[PDB]
């Protein structure tokens, strides 16, 4: 009844009807909303009536008061949203305490034992149920995407439609190819609002598509040859030995990487070996990389077909480019969760099309173009954990050059930027995979050839990332006290504070 | 927030310190009536000296501001004087300005008009007194008009200021509303009946003041204990 | 703080006595409910509705005391016009000279904002005019405004019955039914004051004037 | 107090300003930040003419240098008109300290907020750099900074100034690029450079002469190498 | 953020368009005028305020310029008219007895030294040239949708109007624009003497016909290359 007057067909619903009916839907500050309301069906009915309410001929967005409804109707559905259901099996262990309480004397009313036929009943009912409500979450983004698409819908309710829309990620189930597509399509849409709720949706959209990777059990002893001494010491141990960072361990070819165990993670092994410790399967059993398109999986091929293109690729990096507010942007972890999401899902696929794009914003000094290439860089290490040899060999051989111009390059403006690539590259990360990048920021941070500031800016970005690394590089922090010892009386205050820092 | 404190609005949208300045005008404990007949005004109020060393002459409630107006001050003595001088001075200034006597009601509305700044400035309090002018106007008869510590001024055909000026208006009020137009006599009798009811005094001629405007005498007169005590022993046998 | 006293001051203007305008191709209607508390008061003595100029009208809803001051120098600065253009002033040039004033106490300290909102009616080559003046020193061109207690519901009210083309004359019956609607006792030529502003100028409508009207309605 | 060192903390986050006194030129050179894409720069200056021989360069809160500027450009016609000579630099920057003392208001953000070198060339024609400071202290020096990196460029001025460094006038202007470049980061990009010379009006270099410059200490640093 | 108003200057002309709202039904049209003020014969102002806030603005900024004339009995070049009332705004936020003007303006104007140019002065007093700059409700979305679709130097007034009907459509909460519903304003040079032209009612109609034929055609090719793509 509520929804018939936001109807868009309905006709002489009246200004002051709509607005009531909104401020219904709109519920109190503490109540029922009755646009949020948890139920499926409840759900599907509202949400696509408030985006189709644009074409009612009773809204008028010109009224203040208007737009103040329906960002108040969006803010609250976005604040008090929470994922409803999909599957509601009890487990049988539930079942058995449940009939003990049903067959419980003391406050008992005599009641007849539940028949076989009536539990079967309830086990088909449930099923009805649970299918009848992912009928509904499927019909809830076909509904609202019909929404958005509509002929003459004012602006503002694309924006909310879109929201809805991006709620509507499930985490057990992948979202509908038809959602997926709009999605990485409107990575580029012209509004900057939607285009950062695409580039939240599609980074969730790969880890859906991402593909479980295999771990295998090691023995700490055996791998040390180390004895694992009975008492808790804590610390640097023969037994973790493996672990840290060495010139003469880094495995420098095909055969030693699959060799070397790679145990990823900081903190494994400073203070206790778990009694399970996993270091991921070896590169045969994991997840086969470089599919020709024709294996991939119907969503898999969107994403792929739009980033494959080259004319997609050029309007998302001029996009990425643009500056949004002047001295209060920053690094975007979303935008690092999207590119690490592309290049761990597709294995360097489309390195090709970026190649190109990466050269030339590495080169422009401007704030914001080092900004998008330090987010590639970063989710680019990132995406590479799974990679084979031969792959990491070959992004190395691009980014060597494109870091060392960067950092040449490093200025006020994007001296944070380049910290933060840096850092989150990084981190969760074994040493030995990214001894690249460890000799590249530590061959003369203090050259001195870009001058004052540059230098501590180099120190800087260096430091960040022995920071990650903590307690797994021994030798590094050894080899940076060595280079800093003879600098410390022959530099300026902006790198000395550097240098007190590192 | 400093809104009890000074003339700034609450929260409610009411300046206290002007119903604080009502409340003063009640603080004296006199009470004063003004009834306007067919052809005359006039004011009678309560006079109490507290002690015999005091001269009767000098305690007064009723003053002249112009041959032709007199008025009654219910509320603080001085700050009384202060608004009787002020009304005093508009008055021979409209004369010289504008070569012809000042109506009572063009009088009652400068008088306000001060009693606002009053209001919308913190630095100065209002003043705690209530005016209350009567005159014989030639265009339009015999006036009543009263002013009040918040700047309002209006017209009446019978009005009341002081500790029961409630209680009297409910008096006022029934015989305003049956009755026919007063003759002096009656007019003067009204006062003093309303102001006797309200008090439960039976005022000697002593304990009341009364100031008298007619249409054929304009001047204003106070009238004399002998007066006043004609007056009362008529209502007495009645 | 300046901001909160202005919205304070706004709502001694809602608590103010009902007051309402309207404007109609031939002329603008301003009524006020004028009900004096008790019958002792006399009627005629004061005047809700008050001349500027012979073309310029303006009534109230908020403190009484605050809106003589207004009316005072509306119609000094009205006279200073004359003076220099010899030409009655425009009503939408007095109404950007009152709300200045207006500003002024708000940006003043040690005094507080007017806590009277004003209706102001003109007319002048050929048009009529209707605005209305906030304690904020706001102002606004209206059709139709309702002010004081219950303006939202005589606002609305106003929106139904309001059509664009009207005659004053259905505009003035109008007028007095949106105070009708908010108006506890009986009305009578006494109880409301209703002011025209036509071709001819401003004129305040005389008791025997409102009482033909309200035996219309 | 609080006034003051609030002050000193615009100036601190000011785009870096280098002067250096030399014997026939006096140099001062400003870092120019990046405004806005659709912005346009002509607007935006940070090195002002105060008279024909004297030249300001500041750091600190863009609104109030504007007053301060306008104030010392009005008083140094009126010294003009009064005594018939051109104001010597310090009295220019006794005037400005001055004026950053009094705001004209109690409290009131009474110091000024902005840090300034003030550079030029005497009647007599001897060239002179002056610091002014929100504190209302003026000091002379013969090459300073101010804003980001100050401290840092002061440390490299203090080394690289020298007789040999202020010979010529090609030197002077080469030793204002350096410091510059070491808080700056670019070539000819991000640099304002204005030449004062010797009885000459004050030029601002344009963007193809600083380049050239900083082309050549390129090159001298790699014959350094 | 009471009203957008947007400028965008190009190579033959500079253009100040402001949305205009009705708040209430009952509100007149007597303030429809809205902004393009017109300062002097050379420059115009756009306010993002109330009409009263506006008012005082304008006329002090016209006392300026007549000023200005009396002196030198030449137009006030376009900076130093913004550069006064900056100071006038700075002084009232600087001193401590007194309360920082709250309304940001756009100026359009044509001087014989810079020719023509736009400004932006903020509520602080600091004021900005811009070659395209929005003020008003939804600014950000118009600010980041000018740097993506301006070109500089290449803007002629014929495509800056498309631009802004572009950029206002997908910004102002009209739902559907509507000649009514914004006003348009150019300032262009016509033999020696600058002319400030407020667009008419059928002109700004057709540049909206224009438009919604223009996204019409695009959306039919973008239907057609699926088409074509299945
Ligand atoms: O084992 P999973 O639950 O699948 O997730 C892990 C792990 O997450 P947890 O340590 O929380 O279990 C990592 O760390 P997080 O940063 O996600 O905490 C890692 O992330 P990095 O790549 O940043 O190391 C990556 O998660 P993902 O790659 O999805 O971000 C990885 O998952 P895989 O086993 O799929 O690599």
């Amino acid at each position: 009844l509520v929804l018939e007057f936001l109807r868009p067909d309905r006709q002489g619903v009246t200004q002051q009807q709509f607005k009531g009916a909104l401020y219904c839907l709109l519920g109190n500050h503490s109540g029922v909303c009755l646009a949020n309301l948890h139920d499926w069906d409840c759900i599907v009915q509202t949400w696509p009536a408030i985006v189709s309410s644009g074409l009612s001929q009773a809204m008028s967005l010109e009224k203040p008061s208007i737009v103040r409804l329906f960002d108040d109707l969006a803010e609250k559905i976005h604040r008090q949203y929470e994922t409803i259901g999909l599957d509601f099996t009890i487990p049988k262990s539930c079942v058995e305490i449940a009939e003990l309480l049903q067959q419980s004397k003391n406050p008992s009313i005599n009641q007849i034992l539940l028949s076989p036929e009536k539990i079967k009943e309830g086990i088909k009912r449930q099923q009805e149920k649970n299918a009848d409500a992912l009928r509904n979450y499927e019909n809830l983004v076909d509904t609202l995407l019909d929404g958005v698409e509509q002929r003459n819908l004012p602006w503002k309710f694309e924006h909310i439609g879109i929201g809805l829309l991006s709620l509507l990620l499930r985490d057990d189930r992948v979202l509908p190819l038809r959602a997926i597509r709009f999605f990485v399509e409107n990575l580029n849409h012209d509004a900057i609002v939607v285009r950062k709720m695409a580039i939240s949706a599609v980074a969730g959209i790969l880890k859906q598509l991402k593909r479980t990777h295999k771990k295998l059990t090691i023995n700490p002893c055996e791998i040390s040859g180390c004895p694992k001494p009975t008492q808790l010491i804590a610390g640097d141990r023969p037994d973790n030995h493996w672990l840290h960072y060495d010139s003469k361990t880094i495995p420098r070819t095909k055969k030693e990487w699959e060799s070397s165990c790679f145990v990823e993670k900081t903190h494994w092994g400073y203070y206790t070996w778990p009694k399970n410790m996993v270091v991921y399967a070896g590169v045969e059993e994991q997840p086969k990389l470089g599919r020709s398109r024709e294996d991939m999986t119907e969503a898999e091929q969107i994403i792929f077909d739009h980033f494959s293109d080259p004319k997609f690729v050029e309007q998302l990096i001029t996009f990425l480019s643009l500056e949004d507010r002047k001295g209060k942007d920053k690094f975007n972890p979303r935008r690092f969760c999207l590119f690490k999401g592309i290049f761990r899902n597709f294995d360097d696929a489309f390195l090709p099309v970026l190649k190109p794009h990466l050269e030339h914003l590495v080169a422009d000094s401007h704030e914001s173009t080092q900004r998008c290439v330090a987010e590639i860089i970063a989710g680019l290490i990132r995406g590479s954990k799974h990679w084979t040899f031969e792959k990491v060999e070959k992004l190395w051989e691009l980014l060597c050059p494109l870091l060392r111009t960067a950092l040449s390059n490093i200025t006020v403006e994007t001296y944070n930027d380049w910290g933060a690539c840096i850092a989150t590259s990084c981190e969760s990360r074994d040493p030995r995979k990214l001894h690249w990048l460890f000799e590249l920021l530590l061959e003369s941070p203090l050259s001195g050839e870009g001058g004052s500031f540059v230098d501590a800016c180099r120190l800087y970005v260096l430091q960040g990332g022995l920071a990650q690394q903590e307690w797994r590089v021994p030798e590094l922090l050894h080899r940076l006290l060595k280079y800093l010892e003879p600098k410390l009386t022959q530099v300026y205050k902006n790198v000395r504070e550097r240098i007190g820092s590192v | 927030g400093f809104d009890r404190h000074i003339t700034i609005f609450s929260p409610e949208g009411r300046l206290y310190q002007v119903e604080y300045a009502f409340k003063a005008i009640n603080q004296g404990g006199l009470t004063s009536v003004a009834v306007r007949g067919k052809d005359c005004a006039v004011i009678v109020t309560q006079k109490k000296v507290p002690d015999k060393l005091l001269d009767s002459s000098t305690v007064t409630h009723l003053f002249k501001i112009t041959e032709n107006i007199g008025c009654v001050m219910t509320g603080m003595t001085a700050d009384s004087r202060s608004q009787v001088q002020r009304a005093r001075y508009e008055a021979a200034n409209w004369k010289y300005k504008y070569g012809y006597e000042i109506p009572v009601d063009m009088l009652c509305k400068r008088i306000a008009d001060i009693s606002q700044v009053y209001t919308q400035n913190a630095e100065m309090r209002p003043l705690g007194c209530c005016m209350i002018l009567i005159g014989i106007d030639e265009e339009q008869g015999p006036q009543v008009y009263k002013c009040d510590p918040a700047g309002y001024y209006c017209g009446f055909k019978a009005t009341a200021a002081g500790v029961k000026q409630t209680e009297s208006t409910s008096f006022l009020e029934k015989k305003v509303k049956k009755k026919f137009d007063w003759t002096f006599e009656q007019t003067v009798e009204t006062a003093i009946t309303c102001l006797s009811t309200v008090l439960s005094i039976d005022f000697k001629p002593s304990e009341i003041e009364v100031g008298v405007v007619t249409v054929e005498n304009p001047k204003f007169r106070i009238l004399t204990e002998a007066e006043i005590d004609a007056h009362l022993v008529a209502l007495a046998e009645r | 703080g300046k901001l909160v006293q202005i919205e304070y001051a706004l709502a001694a203007v809602a608590g103010g006595a009902p007051s309402v305008g309207i404007k109609a191709a031939n002329g603008v209607v301003l009524a006020t409910e004028k009900k004096q508390k008790s019958i002792l008061y006399d009627e005629r003595s004061v005047h809700k509705v008050e001349p500027i100029t012979k073309h310029i009208g303006l009534v109230y809803s908020g403190m009484g005391p605050d809106y003589r001051v207004l009316v005072h120098r509306a119609r000094k600065l009205a006279q200073q016009y004359y003076l220099v253009y010899q030409e009655p002033i425009p009503t939408a040039q007095l109404v950007q000279r009152v709300a200045s004033v207006m500003q002024e106490y708000t940006q003043s300290g040690g005094v507080r904002p007017f806590g009277v909102s004003l209706l102001i009616c003109g007319w002048n080559e050929g048009r009529p005019y209707l605005f209305q003046s906030d304690p904020s020193g706001a102002y606004f061109a209206w059709k139709a405004t309702a002010m004081g207690k219950n303006y939202v519901n005589g606002k609305t009210f106003l929106e139904k019955r309001y059509n664009e083309d009207l005659e004053l004359e259905d505009a003035i019956h109008t007028a007095i039914l949106t105070l009708k609607e908010s108006f506890e006792g009986q009305m009578t030529e006494d109880n409301i004051e209703v002011g025209i502003c036509n071709e001819a100028g401003f004129r305040r409508l005389t008791p025997t004037e409102v009482k033909d009207y309200l035996a219309a309605i | 107090l609080f006034q003051v060192e609030y002050a000193q903390e615009a100036v601190k986050k000011g785009s870096t300003a280098v002067g250096v006194r030399g014997r026939d030129i006096v140099v001062l050179g400003v870092e120019k930040k990046s405004v806005a894409k659709l912005q346009d720069e002509r607007t935006v200056r940070k090195i002002c003419a105060l008279d024909d021989n004297v030249c300001m360069a500041f750091a600190g809160l863009t609104a109030d240098a504007r007053i301060v500027i306008n104030r010392a450009r009005v008083e140094c016609q009126s010294h003009r008109l009064t005594v018939e000579d051109p104001v010597t630099v310090e009295y220019i920057t006794r005037y400005i300290a001055s004026l950053k003392q009094r705001y004209t208001q109690s409290n009131g953000r009474r110091p000024f907020g902005i840090s300034a070198l003030i550079v030029g060339f005497d009647f007599d024609g001897t060239p002179r750099l002056y610091q002014t400071d929100p504190s209302g202290t003026y000091h002379a020096w013969k090459a300073n900074a101010i804003g980001r990196g100050a401290k840092s460029v002061r440390e490299f001025l203090e080394k690289n100034y020298t007789d040999e460094a202020i010979e010529t006038d090609d030197l002077t202007i080469k030793l204002v690029i350096k410091a510059l470049l070491e808080v700056v980061q670019s070539g000819g990009k991000n640099i304002e450079l204005a030449v004062m010379r010797r009885d000459q009006s004050l030029k601002i270099l344009n963007p193809e002469e600083i380049e050239k410059y900083v082309a050549e200490i390129e090159k001298e640093k790699e014959e350094n190498e | 953020h009471a009203g957008t108003c947007l400028g965008i200057l190009a190579n033959d002309g500079v253009l100040l368009a402001a949305e205009r709202r009705n708040i209430h039904k009952l509100l007149d049209e007597v303030f429809f005028s809205e902004k393009i003020y017109k300062l002097n014969e050379d420059m115009a102002c756009s306010v993002a305020g109330i009409t009263s806030d506006a008012n005082v603005l304008t006329n002090e900024l016209r006392l300026i310029a007549q000023r200005y004339l009396l002196q030198y009995q030449e137009p006030i070049p376009c900076e130093q008219l913004v550069t006064a009332l900056c100071d006038i705004k700075q002084a009232y936020t600087q001193f401590g007895g007194k309360r920082p003007f709250g309304v940001s303006l756009l100026y359009i104007g044509w001087d014989k030294h810079y020719g023509f140019q736009l400004y932006q002065s903020d509520p602080s007093g600091n004021y900005g040239g811009w070659k395209a700059t929005c003020i008003g409700n939804n600014s950000a979305a118009a600010v980041s949708m000018l740097k993506q679709d301006y070109k500089e130097g290449e803007m002629t007034l014929k495509s800056a109007l498309a631009l802004a009907i572009k950029v206002l459509n997908k910004t102002m909460d009209v739902s559907k624009l509507s000649a009514e519903k914004v006003e348009i304003a150019t300032l262009t040079r016509e033999n020696g003497k600058t002319v400030i032209r407020v667009l008419k009612q059928k002109e700004v109609e057709q540049l909206i016909k224009k438009h919604e034929e223009e996204e019409a055609k695009a959306e039919r090719e973008k239907k057609e290359k699926e088409q074509k793509e299945k």
